[PDB]
DNA sequence: AATACATGCACAGGATGTATATATCTGACACGTGCCTGGAGACTAGGGAGTAATCCCCTTGGCGGTTAAAACGCGGGGGACAGCGCGTACGTGCGTTTAAGCGGTGCTAGAGCTGTCTACGACCAATTGAGCGGCCTCGGCACCGGGATTCTCCAG
DNA sequence: CTGGAGAATCCCGGTGCCGAGGCCGCTCAATTGGTCGTAGACAGCTCTAGCACCGCTTAAACGCACGTACGCGCTGTCCCCCGCGTTTTAACCGCCAAGGGGATTACTCCCTAGTCTCCAGGCACGTGTCAGATATATACATCCTGTGCATGTATT
């Protein structure tokens, strides 16, 4: 072909999984699922970045649950910061108690 | 070696003799060349011993100064007249008040030397160290030497630096906690025979051999059934206290941690945040120095204020046992709110009142004193502050003292213990001093109880 | 005057009026209203809020429970003001 | 010997929906710490999953108000704006073809409004 | 007679030339430290301070005044006006990027 | 005859037409010869890739849109309705992009 | 082929659109050649920004996600074109 | 087997190159860090700490002093352009305000 | 214990630029602060740099397009001829 | 030949830069580790140069509208003027409470040991996610019509 | 003054009507999940001693309150001039199509360069110590406000 045009990998079947779920009849745009993307690939950078500040600062090199635990405390304000610490927790422990 | 009597410098003078045998020491001392430490019992005529020190050295010595004499701001004026009544003839000065009447003071009297004897509080002589810098002092007598417990107090360093002749101190519990009260106090008076702590730790059977290591050379001790034999010796009761409802629930309260109501949450307020010993030392004191203990106050002086800590059950059904008793009582508050809280109950019981806080300015502190000493006196109650009222005084009219919380220190509480216990008493010294249970204020007076076993195992001798 | 037992002066109160006026000339300006204080307490407790919330989940992390020059240095700089000066 | 067994994914082992082995590689390969901790690439992904959730209802919620059935640009704009927390999640972003909140200062409405 | 009062703005100009030729702290350092304590009793109760954290966060507070009272006197300067005001504060909170 | 409207309600119906929409308000063909014209000093003979000059023409937009916003507040604050050049440069010295 | 005055291209109805999606009613005049600068001296500073990302890329072509770049670091990050 | 010679030494640096890349290494920045790295690094450094240095010296040489405090260098940077723009939301502790006062306060009458 | 600083090469070049000129116990931790800073925030543009262009390492160029980016113009150019002035001088012996 | 307001000194006063002593405490420096940095080598893999495919940006051309440009007039907003009054600056007297210096605890930072299970790394399998293609439903567009706010006479 | 009638454009809404980007279905690959073997970051357990809290003491400078008075903020009027609204006239943006070459970009080999790892040693730090820069004090000349009034022109 075209020598296989490289694997561009983004979020877009998460996204769209996601809104299937909540919104289970309603479509996207393709530049709102570029939008959408570019957005969390900057949350995701803001969180690691953070965690990774954290974990530099208690002279440790493993960044783990408490360490991202703290970061979304950090970054996230107020009841965004507690519904997602909540989820977070929740998920977590069901992979730890399912693995 | 000296006077074998009471002198005839001293005007008024009636030295009684082993105050003349400790002068004997003293100029000993000074033969030497040995700056010592004067340091027995109070009430043993410890400020009329340098006072009589210098009567004998302006006149037969011909030393007409400068000799200064370090006091706390509660003894000035106590100083002075003694000064005044016993030997005049030395010149009497005294330094106090802001900077303005410092500046007069010292452009009058501190420039040519004029004066002879000059007792000065402590900070006045931080403030005016430039000043006293520029002396060339004979002396230094500093009575209640134990703003020198540590080593590395400015006042300690700026005592330190003084460049003088002779060393002498004056107090009347020269040990304070272990070993390093005397190391700083031999570090100070004579330091070329003292290096470390370790020095004098290595020096430290062993005990009353570094004992007699100190008495021999540089000091003196003594108590009142040495010398005196005309006075009773102590009457002490130590009588506890019950705890009130409100104490126990107040206690609960404060060790769950979890308690305040002045918001919209249950907050802490930051009242449980460290010391929490202390926390339950003001909470066996008195519920009411919290914050709303009482309710939403129309402030009206209760009984169920004096009802709600069983140190005030027991003090109000003993202030009109000791009414009936009839003679002076003494009460000995720590904390300054406990002593207000004191104001308004015996304002509520209507006896006359004079507080020594500790921030009252000197002028209506001396006559209070006297009022209290008048004779016949009427002034009932004398509530206090134990450092700054209990520290220097003489209130040999009252028999009865009330030590209402004994600190951590278990001398400062023998201070308070024996103001009243100074000249000795017509009457016998009674103690009712309190104490609560279930809490850490028998943990308290257990360490000073073991503090002043170790004190007193070196105190015998 | 008042009676005994004297607690008062809510905390946010106790920065005084003067202090403001000292900040406000320290700022460089010439006449201030008599409003400007009510509502600059409200600021600083609000800028002051989120600082110490910051601080305070630092040192929440690494399980100590004594707030750091450090970790006021790490939250202000999270915050977008950089201090000099202090640690580090 | 079972030497590849029913491969359940993580997103499925976590009751997820976001892909936790690639938030593991990127968190390996982004050059943040020496180690990854295995507990961490979950949770990350659970909160991006439940960020994007909640963004998505909003966004969903003000296109249906506009009778529409593709989340546009537009929507996503007043989606993150006529909300205080997401507003001050994102301060400082701008959106492409996203529009302005519909806001007239209420002094220049014309005189004599009745 | 005739006691010498100085105009008003006069005393204001030589207290703002006294206050900016200084760098020493304005607010005083206990009622400061009290109120760090409350604000930061609300989110955690056992907290102590590190006696240089409440007067790092002291200096931080007073720059962040020093930059508001400044800008507030500029917007207020440019109403006509030299008085400051409660909108002066908004308007330079608001367009400054802040809430 | 020729019937007017009130000077001040056209600008309202354009206020509202304008935050309806979301397009781009500046032409995008002049917009690229500026920024070909303020890139050929830099580093000659560039190429945009057109999506840059898409990304480019919605940040400015973006950013004078918030400075137009900003600026309309201050000379609301400032009594007036209309807005001068000691309006946006008042508002850039508060936000700070002007020193 | 150097560019002239295209500054200048930027004409008034649309500084006047751009004014009227911001919320201002009455505009006054001469706040258009201040509009200018002020864009210009903007997209200035983005395009050094983004010249500097691309020479460092060793390319000829400004791609959008130098722009992306350079308007992230200045803390004007722009969504929507693949960040 | 020979002297010791500091890259440093070598590079005509006063910074130190052996603890910029050890920074560089334990810092997480990436995997690998070249070798003309740290001497570059220290190199801009110490050229930053000089043109502060400069300036904060002739403050202190204004205000009759030796030492320089931070009032010095403080007044320094706010009053150079180039790094108070380096250095905006950037504030010196102890540092004070750059003394300004607007002209319509001034009573000029 | 143990904590490294900058505060030895500080006066160094304190000395350096003026011969007879002290400096404070402050002014020493706001340079050590200032330059954690400066040095932090071009080590972190670095290898953002470096995972943009795909790369895995930190060679002088990354550093050079980073001090390029984050100082002003003058300042920019004089430390950009100070670093390269320095590796030349590194390579060359 | 005394009034009216203005301009300007005089001088009374108050702050303030400065001259000079000096007390100190705190930065400059000297030393004794020791731990980190350098010397020195093996290496492998990440970068570096080459190479063809190709998408993809740049020019050119046309044309058809849509927006910009220019013009008028006027109406309403910006701005100066002025009147007032009350709200804030300033000086002073009391008072309180911060501040520096006490004692006096003990919680908790912090350094060190030490054992494990945590993640790293590697192998091998196998499948989920990116790409390509097709297709058709949501949406943009366009007519067109019916409501919806606005402006002006004009009869209240 | 003034509601309101009614034109009268503006705009919403409805009903087609194309059309082309979501949207889903293969496809096949790089990637990830399972196994397992090492090793060493961190959890957890010591001590320990540093400094943080906490109240008292004593000075003394700032905070609070009040008085007074006046100067600036606010309102209200006028005016004038200058941007808004509309009409008419250009002009150049945008749409469409096509070509052209050029940067780019994914694949290939290769080769130096940073990593890993011992082995030694000397520069950086901690601790201690001391002298001089400056913080403080006091005195005195030197400016800045202020305003009372003498008069410098106007008014009468
Ligand atoms: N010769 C004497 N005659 C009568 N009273 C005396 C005589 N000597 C001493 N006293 C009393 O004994 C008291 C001892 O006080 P003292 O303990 O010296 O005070 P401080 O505790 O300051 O040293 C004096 O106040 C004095 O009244």
């Amino acid at each position: 072909k075209k020598r296989r045009k490289t694997r561009k990998e983004s979020y877009a079947i998460y996204v769209y999984k996601v809104l299937k779920q909540v919104h289970p009849d309603t479509g996207i745009s393709s530049k709102a699922m570029s939008i959408m993307n570019s957005f969390v690939n900057d949350v995701f950078e803001r969180i690691a970045g953070e965690a990774s500040r954290l974990a530099h600062y208690n002279k440790r090199s493993t960044i783990t649950s408490r360490e991202i635990q703290t970061a979304v405390r950090l970054l996230l304000p107020g009841e965004l910061a507690k519904h997602a610490v909540s989820e977070g927790t929740k998920a977590v422990t069901k992979y730890t108690s399912a693995k | 070696t000296r006077f074998e009597d009471s002198p005839s410098y001293v005007k008024w003078g009636k030295l009684r003799d082993y105050q003349v045998r400790g002068l004997n020491w003293l100029i000993s001392l000074y033969e030497n060349g040995i700056n010592g430490i004067l340091a027995d019992e109070m009430g043993l005529g410890k400020t009329l011993q340098t006072i009589s020190l210098l009567g004998y050295m302006k006149h037969y010595r011909n030393i007409p100064g400068p000799h200064m004499v370090l006091v706390p701001k509660s003894t000035l004026h106590n100083w002075m007249s003694e000064f005044k009544r016993w030997v005049p003839t030395l010149r009497s000065v005294c330094l106090i008040g802001d900077k303005e009447q410092r500046a007069a003071f010292v452009r009058d009297v501190l420039l040519p030397g004029e004066w002879d004897v000059c007792v000065t509080s402590y900070e006045m002589l931080i403030k005016e160290k430039s000043v006293f810098k520029k002396f060339n002092w004979r002396y230094l007598v500093i009575d209640e030497a134990h703003r020198i417990k540590n080593e590395k107090s400015k006042l300690s360093e700026i005592v330190r630096e003084f460049k003088t002749t002779n060393r002498l101190l004056l107090t009347g519990t020269p040990l304070q906690n272990n070993l390093h009260e005397l190391w700083s106090l031999l570090n100070f008076l004579l330091p070329d025979v003292f290096n470390s702590a370790d020095d004098f730790d290595s020096w430290f059977q062993k005990l009353v051999e570094r004992l007699h290591m100190v008495l021999r050379p540089f000091l003196l001790r003594r108590i009142k059934a040495d010398v005196e034999k005309s006075l009773p010796p102590k009457k002490e009761v130590k009588i506890y206290v019950g705890l009130s409802k409100m104490q126990r629930e107040w206690y609960t309260r404060i060790l769950m941690k979890d308690i305040d109501i002045l918001n919209s949450a249950g907050k802490m307020d930051k009242m449980r945040l460290l010391n929490i010993l202390m926390q339950l030392r003001k909470c066996c004191n008195h519920p009411y120095l919290f914050d709303g203990a009482e309710p939403g106050p129309p402030y009206t002086t209760d009984m169920h204020l004096v009802t709600n800590s069983g140190k005030m059950v027991v003090l109000d059904k003993l202030l009109p046992k000791l009414k009936e008793q009839g003679s002076r009582v003494l009460i000995f508050s720590q904390m300054t709110r406990v002593l207000d809280i004191l104001e308004d109950y015996c304002m509520w019981r209507n006896y006359e009142y004079c507080r020594l806080d500790g921030q009252t300015p000197h002028d209506e502190r001396q006559d209070s004193i006297n009022a209290y000493n008048e004779p016949n006196s009427t002034k009932f109650v004398f509530m206090l502050s134990t450092r700054a009222g209990g520290l220097g005084i003489n209130l040999a009219t009252a028999d009865v003292v009330i030590l209402y919380d004994s600190d951590w220190n278990p001398q400062v509480d023998l201070q308070a213990m024996d103001r009243a216990h100074r000249i000795g008493q017509t009457k016998t010294v009674r103690v009712f001093r309190f104490i609560t249970d279930n809490t850490v204020e028998e943990r308290i007076v257990e360490r000073a109880e073991m503090k002043l076993r170790l004190d007193s195992i070196v105190i015998q001798q | 005057a008042k009676r005994h037992r004297k607690v008062l002066r809510d905390n946010i109160q106790g920065i005084t009026k003067p202090a403001i006026r000292r900040l406000a000339r320290r700022g460089g300006v010439k006449r201030i209203s008599g409003l400007i204080y009510e509502e600059t307490r409200g600021v600083l407790k609000v800028f002051l809020e989120n600082v110490i919330r910051d601080a305070v989940t630092y040192t929440e992390h690494a399980k100590r429970k004594t707030v750091t020059a450090m970790d006021v240095v790490y939250a202000l700089k999270r915050q977008g003001r950089t201090l000099y000066g202090f640690g580090g | 010997g079972k030497t590849r067994a029913k491969a359940k994914t993580r997103s499925s082992r976590a009751g997820l929906q976001f892909p936790v082995g690639r938030v593991h590689r990127l968190l390996r390969k982004g050059n943040y710490a020496e180690r990854v901790g295995a507990g961490a690439p979950v949770y990350l992904a659970a909160v991006l999953e439940y960020l994007t959730a909640e963004i998505l209802e909003l966004a969903g919620n003000a296109a249906r108000d506009n009778k529409k059935t593709r989340i546009i640009p537009r929507h996503l704009q007043l989606a993150v704006r006529n909300d205080e927390e997401l507003n001050k999640l994102l301060g400082r972003v701008t959106i492409a073809q996203g529009g302005v909140l519909p806001n007239i200062q209420s002094v220049l409405l014309p005189k004599k409004t009745e | 007679k005739k006691p010498h009062r100085y105009r008003p703005g006069t005393v204001a100009l030589r207290e703002i030339r006294r206050y900016q030729k200084s760098t020493e702290l304005l607010i005083r350092k206990l009622p400061f430290q009290r109120l760090v304590r409350e604000i930061a009793q609300d989110f955690k109760t056992d907290l102590r301070f590190q006696s240089s954290a409440v007067m790092a966060l002291q200096e931080a507070s007073e720059a962040y005044l020093v930059a508001l009272f400044e800008d507030t006197n500029l917007c207020a300067i440019h109403a006509k006006r030299v008085t400051i005001m409660p909108k002066d504060i908004q308007l330079a909170r608001r367009i400054r990027g802040e809430r």
